[PDB]
């Protein structure tokens, strides 16, 4: 039952999570300039909202 | 206030760079020569460095309400000047095989060096705005210098539009903080407030819009989406310049703004930059994982390194050594990125026309040019926070600053981001030593070679012995 | 007579409309037009801020703003001309060859 | 009690000038029963724009010529020297001649 | 001069609103011209005579000139883009508009909470701008001259013809 290493698997699911998060985050780099301006506006909204909340 | 004759001594590097700008332009008009203009630009930057030494012989004073010259300004002026020198020495072999005019590149590099010096000396909001715009606007024609090529033109388009948008954001935020506080100086942005009134809405929102603009200019999250396309599309000396000198000057003016203004005691801007630094480190190290192109990977690495700068900046009001840590990490990052982009520029030289695709293919680089592979893997070790390199000294300073003021989340973010980063750093380092599936005698190519190997010797020496760097950084202390 | 809030709200509304026209439109020329709208909005906000305190720094910042607007308009229009001469279209979603 | 009359005179002058042009146009109306131009035109327009914005600094210099001493004259002189260096660079490269 | 300021602001907002949601670009540029005229009137109403005179001299007398010069040069009417009519579709229209309107409401919430001393009189003429333009702010105009020189160099290097002819039909990738 242990010959397929369970603890090595549970210790390299951080690598799987990192690869999944990198592949998910690379969808934002689609190369569209309009989405770049939209993301700039989204970040500005987020920064202003976080400043007004605090 | 008026400018005295003795105040002209502290102005000297800026005057020398402007004089070499007009001298280079007159030489272009008279002759239109490549080697003469490159030599004039190099001589002007070297004379600006000797002028910086002359400034160090003189005092440290406020020249105008726009500019105050001190050790911080001298250090950042020197870093920007040597980065511009490296850009010129990497750009001459690239421009040797260029079909169109090849002197406006040096003119724009000199003007952007002037903008970086202005940002280094910037003690004012107008000075900050003018400095970042003097950095941004020559870089438009620097990125789109190979506008015959498709990707360079696209990168120039993206950079121009997003920089205009972020300049509008910064200008509106600066207008808001001018409407709130009736002085445009750095030191008088919250002097009219007190007794816990400092968290006012207008000043905070204006500083948020300024944070948006400067986070575009420092490739922070989520304003970092311009970074890989601009790094890839632009020519490799342009990528070198807009990675090292532009970002060094913008972070220097950001540090001076957050040090001199009394909004550093505000516990909302600090939390916003903590979130931004956390997300910048984590996100940049995440999207640099599955990258095959070296320029996009270096762009995400730059995103992570400005994240490390930002966490070094958060503890500025408490750690008491944050300026020294930022200076040391910027010296290490400047030399490491200079060496890496110098290898990129030397291997992608000359231009070889716009029809041929300018892919790098770093695999098998050791089997035809071993010295370039050696300096490239030295810089790849340096960017990972790995010892016997100066990048480890900078990472140690950043971690000490983060753990001195008890930034546990940010320290954990730095540790996780470095552990993620060394994966692709050593992947590139191994891949440049593997077997190539498929597959230089000039004086200036050799000049770029000694420049990159001098950078390699510098990072190795200051990794095994960083004490002269600490001595020359601590000697350059701003006036509190 | 005129409160600062109304002028700053007018400048903010112009900035919002310029950003909206910059995002929602695919044409590069209209994108540059929206960029100049946001630049003029920030310049107007600086003018109101300078006129409120009675200082002349707002008008100097307006001069710097319109100098930046002039040079950036020149650069963006040169890039627009090159994009038309090469791609023969001005769709900003068409020039997206750089994937992640 | 004089500048209000002057502003009123300016207002009626503008209003009745546009009204005269409108009534003149509608009285004329009532009675009776893929290519590209060039790039040098854009270049000369951009020369006009950049030199007009530098002329703006000369515009603002001309009003405060006496209140600023010889140091202001030196600063405007090196400004004009940079302007003329740019203009003579433009002259000598060949981008300013037409040659149709 | 307060009702003039309010009406100039209202027609400036209206003119730029017709700028944003227009179809052919020359009418949008005309609407931006009258919007810049209205913002110049706003500048005049607040005592910034130099600012409004500058807006019509520079922003409306040179910059809109460059925009209409390019438009009238390369002969766009918005061809192949008017017939698509992407901006007058709602699934693209709600998103950025409500996002940037959330930005609008949060930034005008940040506008309020500041003490109101009002816009005073004492119109700042060009003499004050001159005496503070070559006093404390010398390096501003010197390095702004350098910045304009850099912008001229960038746009000239990017956007010249490289071909001979005062009438040119469009070739792909310039022959």
């Amino acid at each position: 039952l242990l010959k397929r290493d369970p603890l090595n698997s549970m210790m390299n699911i951080p690598a799987v999570l990192s690869r999944f998060a990198g592949k998910g985050l690379l969808l934002s780099e689609n190369g569209y300039l309009r989405w770049y301006v939209a993301s700039m506006s989204i970040g500005a909204v987020v920064v202003l909202a976080l400043l007004m909340v605090l | 206030m008026t400018i005295t004759p003795q105040n002209l001594i502290a102005l000297l590097p800026l005057l020398i760079v402007g004089l070499t700008v007009v001298v280079v332009m007159l030489s272009i008009a008279w002759r239109r020569n490549h080697f003469l203009n490159a030599t004039l630009s190099v001589i002007g930057l070297n004379a600006a460095l000797v002028s910086l030494w002359f400034v160090g012989q003189a005092g440290a004073m406020d020249v105008t309400p726009l500019m105050r010259v001190d050790g911080f300004a001298m250090l950042y002026t020197g870093l920007v000047l040597l980065a511009s020198l490296a850009t010129c020495t990497f750009a001459y072999p690239w421009l040797e095989g260029y079909n169109d005019n090849k002197d406006e590149f040096y003119l724009l590099v000199l003007i952007a060096a002037l903008g970086g010096i202005l940002l280094a000396n910037a003690n004012h909001l107008a000075s900050l705005f003018l400095g970042i715009e003097l950095i941004s606007l020559p870089l438009f024609g620097l990125v789109g210098y190979a506008f015959r090529q498709k990707r360079s033109l696209e990168a120039s388009i993206k950079y121009t539009i997003l920089s205009a948008a972020a300049s509008s954001f910064l200008l509106f935020g600066m207008a808001l903080v001018y409407a709130q506080s009736g002085d445009l100086s750095f030191v008088a942005l919250g002097k009219n407030l007190g007794d816990g009134m400092l968290n006012e809405p207008l000043l905070l929102a204006g500083f948020g819009l300024m944070i948006v603009g400067l986070g575009f200019k420092l490739s922070l999250v989520p304003f970092h989406l311009w970074t890989p396309d601009v790094y890839q599309g632009a020519p490799a000396p342009v990528s070198t310049f807009l990675a090292t000198a532009s970002k060094i000057a913008i972070f220097g003016v950001v540090m001076r703004l957050f040090l001199y203004a009394p909004v550093g005691d505000s516990e909302a801007i600090r939390v916003v930059l903590a979130i931004i630094a956390f997300a910048s480190i984590i996100f940049g190290n995440l999207m640099a994982l599955s990258q095959t192109n070296i320029k996009r990977l270096l762009g995400y690495s730059s995103i992570s390194h400005l994240g490390y700068l930002l966490v070094a900046l958060i503890a500025l009001q408490t750690g008491e050594m944050s300026m020294e840590a930022v200076g040391v990490y910027l010296a290490g990052y400047l030399f490491s990125s200079l060496g890496a982009f110098g290898v990129v520029s030397l291997m992608s030289s000359p231009y070889r026309g716009p029809d041929a695709d300018s892919l790098f293919s770093y695999r098998g680089l050791f089997w035809h040019r071993p010295i370039l592979a050696a300096v490239m893997t030295v810089m790849m070790l340096s960017l990972a926070g790995i010892p016997m390199t100066l990048g480890f000294i900078g990472k140690f300073y950043v971690l000490a600053v983060g753990v001195q003021a008890h930034l546990w989340w940010l320290v954990g973010a730095v540790v996780v981001g470095s552990a993620i980063g060394l994966y692709y750093y050593l992947r590139v380092a191994v891949s440049l030593y593997l077997h190539a599936p498929e597959q230089p005698s000039n004086w200036q190519y050799s000049a770029g070679g000694i420049v990159v190997l001098i950078s390699a010797l510098l990072v190795l020496v200051l990794g095994v012995w960083p004490q002269p760097l600490i001595s020359i950084v601590r000697l350059a202390m701003p006036l509190m | 007579m005129i409160p600062l809030q109304h002028g700053l709200i007018l400048a903010a509304i112009l900035f919002v409309l310029g950003l909206t026209g910059l995002v929602i439109r695919r044409n590069l020329l209209f994108m540059l037009i929206g960029l100049e709208i946001m630049i003029n909005a920030s310049a107007l906000a600086f003018v109101v801020a300078g006129s409120y305190w009675g200082q002349t720094d707002g008008q100097v910042m307006y001069i710097l703003a319109i100098s930046l607007a002039a040079a950036e308009a020149s650069i963006g229009l040169a890039l627009l001309l090159q994009l038309h001469r090469r791609r023969q279209n001005l769709n900003i979603d068409s020039v997206s060859e750089m994937r992640g | 009690t004089e500048v209000i009359a002057h502003h009123w005179a300016f207002a009626i002058f503008l209003i009745v000038a546009i009204g005269l042009c409108c009534l003149m146009l509608v009285g004329g109306w009532f009675l009776g029963g893929r290519l590209r131009l060039s790039a040098k035109f854009y270049l000369v327009a951009m020369f006009f724009v950049i030199f007009d914005v530098e002329a703006l600094y000369l515009f603002a210099w001309s009003t405060s010529i006496r209140e600023s001493g010889w140091v202001g004259f030196v600063e405007a002189a090196i400004f004009i020297f940079v302007l003329l260096a740019g203009l003579v660079y433009l002259v000598r490269i060949g981008a300013l001649d037409w040659t149709p | 001069m307060e009702f003039a300021f309010y009406i100039c602001g209202l027609i400036a907002i209206l003119a730029t609103l017709r700028v944003i949601t227009h179809t052919n670009p020359v009418h949008a540029l005309l609407y931006l011209i009258i919007s810049l005229l209205a913002i110049s009137g706003v500048f005049f109403s607040l005592g910034a005579y130099f600012a409004g005179a500058l807006e019509i001299i520079v922003y409306a007398g040179a910059i809109m000139v460059l925009f209409v010069f390019v438009v009238m040069m390369l002969n766009l009417g918005g061809s192949e883009i008017e017939q698509e009519r992407q901006w007058l579709k709602p699934q693209v229209w709600i998103g950025p508009a409500i996002l940037s309107a959330i930005m609008l409401v949060v930034i005008v919430y940040a506008i309020l909470g500041v003490n109101d001393q009002g816009i005073d009189g004492t119109p700042i003429s060009a003499k004050a701008v001159g005496i503070t333009l070559f006093g404390p702010y010398v390096l501003a105009v010197e390095l702004a001259s350098m910045l304009l020189l850099a912008g001229l160099v960038v746009a000239f290097h990017v956007g010249r013809e490289e071909r001979a002819g005062e009438v040119l039909s469009n070739r792909k990738d310039d022959s």
